[PDB]
């Protein structure tokens, strides 16, 4: 699974899974938190197969 | 050998320097680099150098 990774001196925390269409957004701008604001974003084409 | 300029090959990274000892314990990681690929930091498992 993807998810950001810390690292703190060779002490890791603070994950959060990738397994979501806002958070794979979140995880788009690798911020944990993001400021208010027009960002583009991609039609969701993971429909079908 | 010690805090003196040599000639090394570690691993197969290599070059002329001074060897030194800290104390910076971490529980991750054998050996380090800069994140130029400078290979500053490693560690010693058997000693806990
Ligand atoms: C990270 O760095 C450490 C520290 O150097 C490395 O581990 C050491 O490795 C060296 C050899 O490379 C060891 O040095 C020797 O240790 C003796 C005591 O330690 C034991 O090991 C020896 C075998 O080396 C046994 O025979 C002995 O009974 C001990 O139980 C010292 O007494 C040695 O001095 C003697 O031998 C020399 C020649 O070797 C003579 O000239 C001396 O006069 C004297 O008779 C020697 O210093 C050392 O023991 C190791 N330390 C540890 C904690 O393991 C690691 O390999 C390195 N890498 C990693 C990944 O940790
Ligand atoms: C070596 O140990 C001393 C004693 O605590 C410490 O102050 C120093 O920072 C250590 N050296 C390192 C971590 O490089």
């Amino acid at each position: 699974v993807d998810a950001l990774i810390e690292v703190q001196g060779t002490a890791i925390q603070r994950i959060l899974y990738c397994d979501d269409p806002v958070s794979q957004l979140k995880c788009s701008q690798v911020a944990f938190d993001l400021d208010d604001g027009f960002y583009p974003f991609s039609s969701r084409n993971l429909l079908s197969h | 050998t010690l805090d003196v300029c040599t000639k090394y090959t570690i691993y197969g990274f290599k070059g002329e320097g001074i060897i030194t000892l800290t104390n910076s314990s971490f529980l991750a990681g054998v050996y380090y680099t800069s994140d130029s690929g400078q290979l500053l930091a490693f560690k010693n498992v058997t000693s806990g150098a």
